[PDB]
């Protein structure tokens, strides 16, 4: 889609606004350096004619060499200088798109992290915009030396011949003619082989991470044929798609050849008097034909540098397209308030008609009716896709509700998020440790607690129970997404740090739903004691045990539709009951 | 430098297409070099020739030979290119070949240390680099050396030691140069690929653990500790760029030195030859276009660090001892299989709890056993049966012979397994399966398709659908009556059913249950669960705990007699 097209390369040219005078003086400097090309190609034109026509011994020349070998300083100057000032206009960019990204990332809030795998973030923060880097750092200071280049050379060469001039600037609608005409059927080829040649693009890993069903049916060595086979016809396929790209690439290199081939047969001819045209009847000079045929070669290298960055265009098309979706996503976030609530002590928690909506605004809860009065541990209970940790969530501030949803007299869209959260403590579902060492997760809450404090608050969770056998004991590394510590010991840890700051609430998505025999007896155990403290909210898959709790809040499809006391549901004959029975038939 | 040897004998295969791009790469650069040098040459001998002479020289030899020096500069550039990537394509799909082959024999175990997906997206990268040693390294640096002393030797026909000075030049920054930049970028390259991979993982901690970084009060403060590994991470690019803008740039000042030097020496003679006309152009102009066969030769040799690097990774994890062997006796698949176990290990002990007393279960030819244990359990007869591994204690039996008398040839036929993970290949539904048995008709597998269940699956040439990846998904409950379609259709006498029902909803799970009944009806049934849903059909159920079987006998008879069954069917 080009009309899409024109918006991506749009977005790309309007972030670069961010390092602009990088771009210009790598613009400038790309003036320069076409600038020192002619004067290098001038003055060995100047040498080469002394030598060559007058025979003038090198010992007088000294002026011109040390020009010359100046111009040569100067212009790898202005290449080391070009190629340090390209990187900043790329870094200064990548620098302030990524914080952009993890700005929208961090507002959005853990409702729509949520929505893709933590591996496909890091794609879009790491790869992607990294991806754009060379668009800024070395294709568009090259499209600017593409055009700036090869005119000075036309406009250096035009007062010494304009038929030399004339063969290098007469190439210059020639290439786009034919690397257009050319590049119209390799989009045919590159057409009907572009759905075949993603199919045969990710066939070896999916062969690959299907070994153990391969292994299991015994065709292991059936497949080593149909990688042979899926080879045979992906090499087959983009050779069509390469012997036109290199074609496209052939053009240049054919008026190239063309060019340097034409500048010496037309000097050489003239020198000897078979052509008459081209000067201006002052006649022709040795170092008029130097000037054009050392010129030649460059006057095509901006060209062919560009036909190799111009990939880095594609790649930073490819990048800005799921960066400006991303960026221009509406989602609607929860309003922060200015209220504070002060009570530091169980809230009195109530709702009625809440309809709790993701970030996106697909509705998650539907009308939702509880009145859970200070300091009374309340569970809640149901199926898969009931929204129960859509609950959670609402009353913790990561989504929005369209309803009263008052804590402790207070409306909770009115009350500010900061101080909010000071009061709320909650165990997740799944843990996670943000922290790097197992002690500064659980003083993760207090960044410096008292030592006694935290003493007794790992203690009292059964992380304890563990530390000898952990080989640094408390101030041991606990790795991202590794197993130095299991699914039991990473999960006491949560709860340490849950439990270690009084909380005014207290929520809880699955503790001990995954866990282990063990672990399990050890984690709820302490939050059970835990949940007569203060108001404590709870969703809980195993139905087993819920006798002590005040209520049940058994929810379906979004919405509770039983509530009482364990003894009054359990063979009361209702879903609760029938949801009951599906826990006891498994085992 | 020795970590490619292994590799560099898979080129022997092609190594006429692969030396043959190598030779296009020469000439094509030899005549890129030429075609200046004749060109410097022709108008200096033109100038000195004059109109005087017109007719003594002889202009049509110069001018046939720049028309013949800039085809083959054209035409070879096209050729090489299209030859070095056919090559490439080849020696590529010998590379993915060979490290399947080698990765099979140690498929289940030997690649259980490593996490599948993280592990083979890098297989697949590490087996994409190693493609790149002949277009980004071997051509570049064979190509470079051989147009260098083709340039000496042919210069040196009119000056030895202008050849010498030019080749030597060109020469001792084709074996120095390249290897001074890679030690001087080793320490940022090591350094760039730490900050990224730290970055990486305060990335993915910093966005997983959002939730609890704003309730607990920590999300700015693990967000500036996230821009500062960034802004190393930036520092060690910049120095990286700062490396290539100084390679570029003494890159460009050796060229200009080579070119001073022509000039200042060419000009006291060349050979004999005092005052040269036409001589010094040729040198002067030899050594302005000879530098471009050194241009790709400092990155050609950064890459090699990351070819060498990815050798080592595809040689360790394909250089590694199968778990299992399988003697070649050839012998013919049998029906009726009858599986007895003696003292076979359930369950991997936990931290060696003791010696675990071996389940010593018999299963006769058509029996449907089901194996009840807690969750967690753990049990590794689908793998140890179908040998993922060598049991370390105790013996098992198919069919009053032992395990490891069969073939894989035949040991794949006489058991046939679904497993917990079912693999939905990206093929079309024909080949995903045909997967389970090669020979069977297209009417076959459209029959089992619909004796399954799957007929939503049969529409608009659903047989020729596009599944897996690039293809429409099948959710839980869809692919487990896949599963069980391929089992059915590579019909073996034993059947391992892995758990058959998790996660499946009581409406479907019970279909799957009753297909188990009439379609597995004379089979030696085998399946371990954690459900309780259909096993009154199930003849001999076992129940366990911990790797001993606590009592067995059918649902009814186990249900009449109190027992671990009678405590699990009514409540916990
Ligand atoms: N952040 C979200 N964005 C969009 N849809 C969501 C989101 N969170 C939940 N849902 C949807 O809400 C339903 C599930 O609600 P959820 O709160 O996950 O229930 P649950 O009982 O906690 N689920 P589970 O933990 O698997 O037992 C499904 O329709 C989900 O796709
Ligand atoms: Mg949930």
């Amino acid at each position: 889609n080009k009309s899409r097209q024109k918006e991506l390369t749009r977005w790309l040219k309007q972030q670069s606004v961010i390092s602009q005078r990088w771009l210009n003086i790598s613009r400038l400097l790309g003036f320069v350096s076409g600038i020192l090309i002619i004067a290098q190609a001038w003055f060995m034109a100047r040498i080469l004619q002394h030598m060559i026509m007058e025979n003038i011994p090198r010992e007088a020349l000294l002026l011109p060499f040390t020009l010359l070998v100046l111009t040569f300083v100067l212009r790898a100057w202005v290449v080391w200088l070009r190629e340090r000032v390209g990187y900043h206009a790329g870094q200064h960019i990548r620098f302030a798109i990524r914080r952009q990204v993890l700005d929208r990332l961090q507002q959005a809030g853990p409702a729509w992290i949520q929505g893709k795998p933590a591996g496909s973030w890091a794609t879009l923060v790491l790869e992607q915009i990294d991806d754009m880097h060379d668009y800024y750092a070395r294709y568009l200071p090259q499209m600017a030396l593409a055009v700036s280049v090869p005119l000075l050379i036309v406009v250096a060469i035009f007062p010494s011949n304009w038929a030399a001039a004339l063969i290098l600037l007469g190439t210059a609608p020639l290439i786009p003619l034919f690397m257009a005409l050319v590049g119209m059927g390799a989009a045919d080829a590159n057409r009907r082989n572009f759905l075949a040649l993603a199919r045969l693009s990710g066939h070896f890993l999916d062969r690959l991470r299907g070994m153990e069903t391969l292994r299991i049916f015994g065709r292991g060595e059936a497949e080593i044929e149909s990688i042979r086979s899926a080879s045979e016809d992906f090499r087959q396929r983009t050779m069509e798609v390469l012997r036109l790209a290199f074609l496209s690439s052939g053009i240049l290199e054919f008026f190239t050849s063309l060019s340097i081939a034409l500048v010496a047969v037309y000097f050489g001819f003239s020198y000897l008097g078979e052509l008459d045209f081209g000067h201006y009847d002052t006649g022709v000079t040795l170092a008029a034909g130097f000037l054009a045929l050392i010129l030649a070669p460059e006057f095509f290298q901006p060209l062919r540098d560009l036909g190799t960055f111009y990939h880095a265009k594609a790649q930073a098309v490819g990048a800005a397209d799921s960066l400006k979706t991303f960026m221009e996503t509406p989602l609607a976030h929860p309003q922060r308030g200015e209220a504070e609530l002060a009570s530091t002590d169980p809230v009195t928690i109530e709702a009625e008609e809440l309809f709790i909506t993701s970030p996106e605004g697909k509705t998650l809860a539907g009308p939702l009716n509880f009145t859970l009065p200070a300091g009374q541990r309340a569970v809640l209970v149901g199926r898969s896709g009931s929204g129960k940790s859509s609950l959670l969530n609402a009353l913790s501030g990561f989504l929005s509700y369209q309803g009263s949803l008052r804590i402790n007299g207070i409306e909770l869209r009115d009350l500010s998020p900061e101080s909010w959260r000071k009061h709320l403590s909650w165990v997740g579902q799944n843990p996670q440790l943000p922290a790097a060492t197992l002690r500064d997760n659980v003083l993760l809450a207090r960044p410096d607690a008292s030592e006694q404090e935290l003493q007794a608050a790992l203690d009292n969770a059964w992380v304890s129970e563990f530390l000898p056998l952990l080989p640094q004991g408390v101030d041991t590394p606990v790795g991202d997404q590794a197993a130095r510590l299991s699914v039991g010991q990473a999960q006491r840890v949560a709860v340490a740090r849950a439990l270690l700051n009084p909380c005014s609430l207290l929520l809880l998505d699955e503790p001990a739903a995954s866990l282990d025999a063990h672990s399990e007896q050890r984690v709820m155990e302490a939050l059970n004691a835990a949940s007569l403290r203060q108001t404590t909210l709870m969703v809980t898959h195993q139905l087993e045990d819920l006798a002590d709790w005040d209520v049940i809040w058994v929810m379906q499809d979004g919405r509770i539709i039983e509530q009482g006391r364990y003894a009054e549901l359990s063979v009361a004959g209702g879903p609760f009951a029938t949801l009951l029975a599906h826990r006891q038939e498994e085992i | 430098m020795r970590a490619l040897l292994p590799y560099l004998a898979l080129y022997k295969r092609h190594k006429w297409m692969l030396s043959l791009g190598i030779v296009l790469a020469i000439v094509t650069l030899l005549a890129s070099i030429g075609l200046l040098t004749l060109s410097g040459w022709f108008l200096s001998a033109s100038a000195v020739a004059g109109v005087a002479g017109l007719y003594s020289f002889n202009y049509m030899l110069p001018a046939a030979g720049v028309r013949g020096a800039a085809i083959t500069r054209t035409a070879g550039r096209y050729f090489e290119r299209l030859v070095s990537h056919d090559a490439t394509f080849r020696v590529l799909q010998h590379l993915r070949i060979y490290t399947f082959s080698k990765l099979l024999p140690l498929s289940p175990a030997g690649l259980a240390r490593y996490r599948q997906g993280e592990l083979l997206n890098r297989v697949v990268a590490d087996v994409d680099t190693l493609d790149h040693l002949y277009l980004r390294v071997i051509s570049p640096l064979v190509g470079a050396f051989v147009v260098i002393m083709v340039v000496t030797i042919g210069l040196s026909f009119l000056d030895f030691t202008l050849a010498f000075t030019l080749g030597g030049i060109m020469l001792l920054t084709l074996f120095l140069m390249p290897p001074l930049f890679y030690r001087a970028g080793k320490s940022t390259g090591q350094n760039l690929t730490h900050l990224r991979g730290q970055y990486r993982q305060q990335l993915t901690a910093w966005l997983q653990g959002q939730a609890e970084l704003t309730i607990f009060g920590a999300s700015d403060r693990y967000r500036t500790q996230l821009e500062n590994t960034e802004i190393q991470w930036l520092e060690a690019q910049r120095r990286q760029s700062e490396l290539t803008a100084l390679s570029q740039a003494i890159m460009l000042l050796i060229g200009a030195l080579a070119v001073i030097l022509m000039l200042w020496m060419a000009s006291g003679g060349v050979g004999g030859n005092a005052q040269p006309g036409a001589l010094i152009a040729l040198f002067v102009f030899c050594a302005l276009a000879a530098f471009e066969a050194l241009a790709p030769v400092t990155g050609a040799f950064q890459h090699l660090g990351q070819v060498i690097a990815s050798a080592v990774r595809i040689s360790d994890l394909t250089d590694q001892k199968p778990e299992v062997t399988f003697p070649d006796t050839q012998t013919r698949v049998a029906d009726r299989v009858s599986l007895t176990l003696r003292d076979v290990q359930f369950t991997y002990p936990e931290q060696s709890q003791q010696a675990l007393k071996g389940i010593s279960l018999q299963v006769n030819a058509g029996e449907h056993i089901a194996i009840l244990g807690r969750t967690g359990g753990k049990s590794t007869l689908l793998q140890q049966l179908t040998r993922a591994w060598d049991p370390q204690q105790g013996e098992i039996l198919l069919n009053d012979s032992p395990i490891a008398s069969l073939n894989e040839a035949a040991l794949r036929q006489t058991i046939s397994v679904v497993p917990q993970r079912v693999h939905l290949f990206s093929a079309t539904l024909r080949d995903n399966l045909l997967l389970a048995s090669p020979g069977s008709s297209d009417e076959a597998l459209s029959e089992i398709l619909r004796r399954v269940g799957l007929e939503k699956l049969l529409e608009d040439a659903g047989l020729n659908s596009w599944l897996g990846e690039g293809g429409r998904q099948l959710s839980g409950g869809e692919l487990r009556r896949l599963a069980i379609a391929r089992a059915l259709l590579h019909d073996a006498p034993l059947v391992l059913l892995d758990e058959p029902t998790e996660g499946l909803d009581a409406t479907t799970e019970s279909q799957i249950l009753e297909l188990l009944a009439e379609m597995m009806r004379e089979k030696t049934v085998l399946m371990v669960t954690h459900r309780l849903r259909g096993l009154s059909r199930f003849q001999q159920i076992i129940v366990m705990d911990n790797g001993q079987i606590i009592e067995q006998g059918t649902h009814a008879e186990l249900l009449a007699r109190q027992g671990r069954y009678y405590q699990f069917k009514q409540g916990l």
